[PDB]
């Protein structure tokens, strides 16, 4: 359909998506399926498969609003930040696009003629060897308060698994938040109870 | 807003030259974004120490809530920039701010676990007793994320 579906649809390939903490100011909430990160920092992701994708898959991350009233309105940046020279030097990705990949000069920048959504594409790889999963490193290019952006409406991120030609082989969401201090807006959702 | 803009960005960046020689040139030290944040939250943020002084040095509002309610003093004790919570508390900041939540800078080095940050913020006359949204004490909040050595501070503080 139009509006992108956010319901976790696992697939032929057991597609997840998970977090881990390594020995970075993000934290992931494994309970509320929440990420909170700070804007322009590497978020790194782990993609879990059973069986190999097909040749040219790739992962797709894409942002939507959460709440019904928002959801057909594309997630791009504010203009204070499409336009300011902050994080914008030397980017492949354009500069109103909210997701970036860090560290993959194969990461494509998308955005629908139609729907006018924006999303960013990497080539799927297989982990390392001997190593579980595919790390993708992300990066949140405004805070989830930016006025004339997501003016504090919540979002969440939709990663999919697809062939080369956009069929759908897998799809996991997460709500993300971008703010100043990530354990505090963890702790008051958590104490909201 | 020009020079603000390029001073809250060099703040953030930790780009102490730009900041300087826009100081220099008159660049606005509480120029704010959109998200209230001045040059100095964004410093004392990011563990911009040097940017720290020379803000504060040029008039910095030390006592600047972004509109989360967050202080310098909030950010510096979250992100457990220890030199920066010093510079701030010596520089007049509040101990006992709260944010939006109703969180107080020990709050928060409570719920991060920064040890030296919960001693330095209790001999400037942090509140243990000061209480969330929720009614959590920053003792509460120790036992909830699991920070004992904190936890055992902030009794025998009460
Ligand atoms: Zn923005």
């Amino acid at each position: 359909p139009a509006i992108p579906s956010n319901t976790d649809y696992p697939g032929p390939h057991s597609f997840d998506v998970s977090f881990q903490q390594s020995s970075a100011t993000w934290t992931y909430s494994t309970e509320l399926k929440k990420l909170y990160c700070q804007i322009a920092k590497t978020c790194p992701i782990q993609i879990k498969v059973m069986t190999p994708p097909p040749q040219g898959a790739v992962i797709r991350a894409m942002p939507v609003y959460k709440k019904a009233e928002h959801v057909t309105e594309v997630v791009k940046r504010c203009p204070n930040h499409e336009l300011s020279r902050e994080f914008n030097e030397g980017q492949i990705a354009p500069p109103s696009h909210l997701i970036r990949v860090e560290g993959n000069s194969h990461a494509q920048y998308v955005e629908d003629p139609i729907t006018g959504r924006q999303s960013v594409l990497v080539p799927y790889e297989p982990p390392q060897v001997g190593t579980e999963f595919t790390t993708v490193l992300y990066n949140f290019m405004c805070n989830s308060s930016c006025v004339g952006g997501m003016n504090r409406r919540p979002i969440l991120i939709i990663v999919t698994l697809e062939t080369r030609d956009g069929q759908v082989l897998g799809r996991r969401c997460f709500e993300a938040r971008i703010c100043a201090c990530p354990g505090r807006d963890r702790k008051a959702d958590e104490d909201s109870i | 807003s020009d020079l603000g803009k390029k001073l809250l960005e060099a703040a953030r960046a930790g780009q102490d030259d730009e900041v300087r020689i826009l100081m220099a040139n008159g660049a606005d030290v509480n120029a704010a974004d959109h998200s209230g944040d001045t040059p100095l939250h964004l410093a004392a943020m990011e563990g911009h120490l040097e940017i720290v002084e020379v803000l504060l040095k040029t008039g910095a509002d030390v006592n600047a809530h972004d509109l989360e309610g967050y202080t310098p003093l909030h950010l510096a004790a979250y992100h457990g920039h220890l030199e920066i919570v010093e510079v701030l508390l010596k520089a007049g900041a509040d101990v006992n701010a709260w944010d939006s939540y109703g969180y107080t800078p020990l709050h928060l080095a409570a719920m991060t676990g920064h040890l030296e940050i919960v001693e330095v913020l209790l001999k400037h006359g942090a509140d243990v007793n000061a209480q969330d949204k929720f009614g959590k004490t920053p003792f509460d909040l120790a036992i909830d994320n699991g920070n004992e050595d904190i936890a055992e501070v902030l009794q025998k503080a009460a």
